[PDB]
């Protein structure tokens, strides 16, 4: 509640989320989506992003020092 | 020559009327649209050794919001305004209990009076204006966008809306010609409205510092 | 060197490292340059 | 809005840069929906006007209900709103598009 | 007779729309009147503006310092935008207006003409490490 940041996920947010989630998957993090014949952590992370199943929360820091916590599932993906 | 000098006096008077109107002091539409022939009808002589004199050209205006609050405009005849002249104006202002005065100056002013105005600034706010500067109203220039002095309440609302500090806003020097035109002091805010080729209109805020 | 830290912040304003506000909205409309393109205003030129 | 545009562009240069290409989007809609320019249309003018109004409400650059935010939004999307109204006017929609 | 600091004055009719005087006729159409505009090899903006029969609105100068000292910081912003756009578009090249606006806004942000050169950049207040990246790192750290 009381969120002023854009509801859409920025390109930088998408890039960092994909990279971090791919690193976790490569480090054997549980996969929130059902992968079929997929081994590349980046591809798995992209599948999770499309499914909106990535378990990551983005903390957007506003200029005034406050921050807003947005769920990846809550944000709107560009694709 | 006297014709050119009376044309000047008319031009400076017109610029002063526009300046007062912009500052918000009550000014009649006739005074704003006073033709050169109308000014020459009002005074009816040449400036040099004639009826229209800088002493007779002084202008008194009253603020629209507060009629009690008033502003003086003084034209000293001497080409170099002296401490005695500033003291005369100071005592005259004391008579009417008026705080704000625009001393339109000739080609120059004496440095001692330059510091005297600052010394007496708190009790009385005296602003020196060159006749050459006042010969043209710079606010009508195409480059200059629209400037509006924000009230303290409006500044508070702006800072609350953008969660900003006064330090974070863009700055405008108190010595800026437009800042002097509007008679804005340090700590005030100017809302600048300018057309935008991308958005159509854009509002900026500048803190007087 | 002058414009290194100038940035579009999460409040949609443009600010430098000092956090001073350079523009309230980037480009004065809050739009990225990639998406915009030229168009003609139909009501500007024609007569009354 | 025409007077506002006259003020904004005294030189009368109609070429402007705006996010959405309304003419190309209208052409795309015509091709997608097989709009026949010969037969009469079933698009109702007050539907056109109301859709333009609601779309203008939805195009938010500055969000907030306070007067300052509303004025900022209006100024931010002033030019695009003017172009949108001119392009999606009922007259043009019924006549050409 | 005449104004000092002005060596030569050229008078000519402009053949381009930008320098032509565009007005709105009674019918509402845009008419580009061909008017006499004169340029100078010197700069005295205050005097030239105060001169009679000289358009006090359209008359301008190509000197940013003169624009600053006469019209103000906002006029500097606008005129700097115009000059930078003129140099960019002289060869027919086009640059998005937002970049021009950002550069001019950064240059005029502090209320006074800030030179992009080190001379004006040093005026900007920045952390010690930022000033070190600029120049004079060792002495800046010494003072800090």
């Amino acid at each position: 509640q009381k969120r002023i940041t854009t509801p859409y996920m920025t390109k930088y947010e998408r890039a960092r989320v994909l990279g971090t989630r791919a690193l976790q998957i490569a480090m054997c993090a549980p996969v929130m989506v059902e992968l079929e014949g997929e081994t590349d952590p980046l591809l798995i992370a992209m599948k999770e992003l499309k499914a909106r199943k990535i378990p990551i929360i983005i903390r957007r820091y506003l200029p005034d020092g406050s921050y807003e916590d947005w769920g990846v599932d809550e944000l709107i993906i560009s694709d | 020559d006297d014709e050119e000098e009376t044309y000047r006096l008319w031009k400076i008077r017109k610029t002063i009327m526009q300046l007062c109107h912009d500052r918000g002091y009550l000014v009649t539409q006739d005074e704003l649209d006073q033709t050169l022939e109308e000014f020459k009808a009002q005074f009816g002589d040449k400036p040099s050794e004639g009826r229209p004199r800088r002493t007779d050209l002084t202008v008194l205006v009253a603020h629209n919001d507060d009629p009690t609050d008033q502003m003086f405009v003084f034209f000293p005849e001497e080409p170099k305004v002296g401490i005695k002249t500033i003291k005369v104006y100071c005592q005259r202002m004391q008579e009417e209990n008026i705080t704000r005065a625009l001393i339109v100056v000739q080609q120059g002013m004496t440095p001692s009076a330059k510091q005297s105005l600052v010394d007496m600034a708190p009790k009385y706010i005296l602003e020196q204006f060159l006749q050459q500067e006042l010969l043209i109203n710079i606010t009508e220039h195409e480059l200059v966008p629209e400037h509006v002095v924000m009230t303290k309440e409006e500044v508070t609302e702006l800072l609350a809306r953008y969660k900003l500090r006064e330090n974070q806003l863009p700055r405008i020097q108190a010595g800026d010609p437009v800042a002097r035109y509007f008679g804005i002091k340090r700590g005030q805010v100017v809302k600048i409205i300018r057309p935008s080729e991308t958005a159509g209109r854009y509002i900026t805020y500048r803190l007087v510092q | 060197k002058s414009m290194e830290s100038v940035m579009v912040k999460y409040d949609a304003t443009v600010r430098n490292s000092i956090n001073q506000v350079v523009q309230l909205r980037y480009g004065e409309d809050g739009l990225a340059g990639e998406s915009v393109e030229f168009q003609n205003l139909a009501t500007l030129k024609p007569s009354n | 809005d025409r007077e506002v545009l006259r003020v904004i562009f005294p030189t009368g240069d109609s070429k402007v840069v705006l996010p959405c290409n309304l003419l190309r989007m209208i052409w795309n809609a015509q091709k997608i929906f097989h709009i026949n320019p010969r037969l009469p249309s079933d698009l109702h003018p007050i539907k056109v006007v109301e859709g333009v109004k609601e779309l203008s409400k939805k195009l938010v650059i500055v969000n907030g209900d306070d007067p300052l935010s509303r004025q900022a939004q209006e100024n931010a999307t002033l030019l695009f709103n003017i172009h949108l109204r001119s392009t999606l006017c009922s007259r043009r929609m019924a006549e050409e598009f | 007779q005449g104004i000092e600091q002005i060596s030569k004055v050229y008078m000519h009719l402009p053949q381009t729309d930008n320098k032509k005087k565009i007005i709105i006729t009674e019918d509402g159409e845009f008419k580009a009147l061909q008017e006499w505009i004169l340029e100078t090899d010197g700069v005295s903006l205050m005097r030239v503006l105060s001169e009679k029969d000289v358009d006090p609105v359209r008359t301008t100068s190509n000197d940013i310092v003169e624009i600053f000292t006469v019209l103000g910081i906002e006029a500097v912003r606008k005129a700097l935008e115009r000059e930078l756009y003129h140099v960019i578009s002289f060869d027919g090249s086009y640059v998005n207006y937002r970049h021009l606006a950002l550069l001019c806004d950064t240059m005029t942000c502090r209320g006074h003409l800030m030179a992009i050169t080190r001379h004006g950049v040093n005026r900007q207040d920045t952390g010690p490490l930022m000033k070190c990246s600029f120049e004079e790192t060792v002495d800046v750290l010494m003072e800090a």
